[PDB]
């Protein structure tokens, strides 16, 4: 029935015939079995709309012209697989004009279908697959997609910054849509989220990820809360680990915000493990910290509290951390720098008694740390390490 | 970054697979473990021996097991996925080898299965040439080789997974399918099916069919 009807419309077609096989999809009237089926049925279909396209310049239909056009958007009502094949199209370059117009339409279209878009991410999200590394493969390339245009190149128009924005409201939708109460208490959505956050991460640093983070981050703070916990726990990979790493850093230079609202996103969540694993990642090393002076602070601040006696570990790790001979022997000077950071966290908080014990260690460090710095160039930045600690425990 | 640079000393030999062996174990199981490995490695997919080295590191030395099998199925999912979407001669056919290897500690290892096997339908789909089948069946660790040789739905997550095409990758993943005899059945009238796609190709997907036909006989 579905294949010859495919078949006979892909051989011969005259306007009639080519109309009510477009009204076709429109019937339906097929449960999910005409979905599937006619889900490969389109896929053949967009190879037979790259035919289709030389169809649509031979002066065929007039009047509902877009309508073809609007019969691959009537595709463009359907599944992320097409979306699939309309990536696969627009590798395939091939239709110049018509593809010109086609791609342009494509991305306004998918505007909406990115919504569209990742609401398929969202029903991947309500469905699954156990095979599905190649769907993750294919949305990476999706994800890819914006900067694949740009790689594509070519002529080229709206960019990735709008990718940018394209991006940022399609997350909203989907956590709100996601929100619902909890319409959607599964994983995947998580799953999708955090893919796709991996994704955007090892694609693109800075401005990107900020600003999406930014208006995400504001919405959802003021808005959320075992919900705004759900989608942070949510955050994965280990590309996206230090992908998070990085992601944290973004959102550090989202400054204030990022910290009373990350105060609530390390109060959305925290949840021991990899958090821990990375917060000492970040606390080894290291680029750029006015940012985490504040930074620093901030996160500390939130962490610890979320967590206690993190700190103090690190505080205690940081100790071991002053010392120097191999070290004085080695490093360049942001060492220095991030050593200087701690010190002021460090004198900020933990409890008292703290002071007592970590006296000890205290006492130990300054001792072979001052004969070590008391070496130092930069003596008196050495000096003024002392004076902290001195100070810390008079 | 010494270490990465350094794995291409001029006196191999045997010393110098034992220190390969001795660095990838030095890693063992400390802090930034299968993470930091990954990242220098992945930078540098030069090194997949390495890789290996450090899998099986893991492998005798320790901890967050399955989350230890996630990291070596990303690692290795990673390495099959861009190695094997292209081609090689020189060089990277030996990649694909020591992938293979590398494949082996993992999948020993961990016991992975899942993340393992959806990388051995991966993988294993990989085989292809001389090699590719040594390679296979170390990596398999028996007990999940014949698994896999009993399997029938993996089987059909696979005829799917070819339908939907990508390259040679495809066409050989139907290759060693076949070779894995057993009885079609259902697999017989899938490939009815894949055939008819088959047939239908016009594109490379011809020679897809083609090489599909050959299975199917």
């Amino acid at each position: 029935a579905v294949r010859e009807a495919i078949h006979a419309l892909s051989s011969s077609e005259d306007g009639g015939h080519i109309f009510c096989t477009l009204e076709s999809l429109k019937r339906y009237x097929x449960x999910x079995x005409x979905x599937x089926x006619x889900s490969p049925v389109l896929r053949c279909l967009a190879s037979r709309l790259s035919p289709a396209w030389l169809e649509l310049x031979x002066x065929x239909x007039x009047x509902x012209p877009a309508d073809q056009a609007f019969l691959v958007l009537m595709e463009t009502i359907e599944g992320a697989a097409g979306p699939s094949f309309r990536l696969m199209k627009m590798a395939r370059l091939l239709a110049r004009f018509l593809r010109e117009g086609r791609l342009a339409v494509l991305m306004e279209a998918q505007c909406r279908q990115q919504t569209q878009p990742g609401f398929i991410l969202l029903r991947e999200t309500l469905l699954g697959x156990x095979x599905x590394x190649x769907x993750x493969x294919x949305x990476x390339x999706x994800x890819x997609x914006x900067g694949n245009r740009l790689q594509q190149e070519n002529l080229a128009e709206f960019f990735p910054q709008n990718y940018f924005r394209l991006l940022g409201e399609e997350v909203v939708r989907v956590l709100q849509a996601v929100v619902d109460s909890l319409q959607g208490g599964l994983d995947s959505s998580v799953s999708f989220v955090s893919q796709v956050l991996g994704k955007a991460c090892v694609h693109g640093r800075q401005q990107e990820i900020l600003g999406v983070l930014v208006p995400r981050l504001a919405a959802l703070t003021q808005g959320s809360y075992l919900h705004q916990r759900v989608c942070w726990r949510l955050v994965e990979q280990v590309p996206d680990r230090a992908m998070e790493a990085v992601l944290t850093g973004l959102v550090e230079a989202a400054l204030g915000p990022e910290v009373l609202s990350r105060l609530l996103g390390n109060l959305v969540v925290k949840n021991k493990k990899a958090q821990f694993v990375m917060t000492q990642k970040l606390l080894f090393l290291q680029s750029r910290l006015t940012t985490p002076m504040l930074q620093s602070l901030l996160g500390h601040l939130a962490m610890d509290s979320q967590r206690r006696p993190l700190l103090l570990q690190v505080l205690k790790e940081l100790l071991e951390t002053w010392g120097s001979s191999s070290a004085i022997r080695h490093t360049p000077l942001p060492q220095q720098r991030h050593v200087s950071k701690a010190v002021l966290i460090c004198l900020a908080q933990l409890g008292e008694p703290e002071l007592r014990d970590s006296r000890d260690e205290l006492l130990a460090s300054m001792m072979a740390g001052v004969k070590c710095r008391l070496d130092s160039s930069l003596p008196p930045v050495r000096r003024l390490g002392m004076i902290v600690a001195e100070v810390v425990s008079a | 970054x010494x270490x990465x640079x350094x794995x291409x000393x001029x006196x191999x030999x045997x010393x110098x697979x034992x220190x390969x062996x001795x660095x990838x174990x030095x890693x063992x199981x400390x802090x930034x473990x299968x993470x930091x490995x990954x990242x220098x490695x992945x930078x540098x997919x030069x090194x997949x021996x390495x890789x290996x080295x450090x899998x099986x590191x893991x492998x005798x030395x320790x901890x967050x097991x399955x989350x230890g099998x996630x990291x070596x199925x990303x690692x290795x999912x990673x390495x099959x996925x861009x190695x094997x979407x292209x081609x090689x001669x020189x060089x990277x056919x030996x990649x694909x080898x020591x992938x293979x290897x590398x494949x082996x500690x993992x999948x020993x290892x961990x016991x992975x299965x899942x993340x393992x096997x959806x990388x051995x339908x991966x993988x294993x789909x990989x085989x292809x040439x001389x090699x590719x089948x040594g390679x296979x069946x170390x990596x398999x660790x028996x007990x999940x080789x014949x698994x896999x040789x009993x399997x029938x739905x993996x089987x059909x997550x696979x005829x799917x997974x070819x339908x939907x095409x990508x390259x040679x990758x495809x066409x050989x993943x139907x290759x060693x399918x076949x070779x894995x005899x057993x009885x079609x059945x259902x697999x017989x009238x899938x490939x009815x099916x894949x055939x008819x796609x088959x047939x239908x190709x016009x594109x490379x997907x011809x020679x897809x069919x083609x090489x599909x036909x050959x299975x199917x006989x």
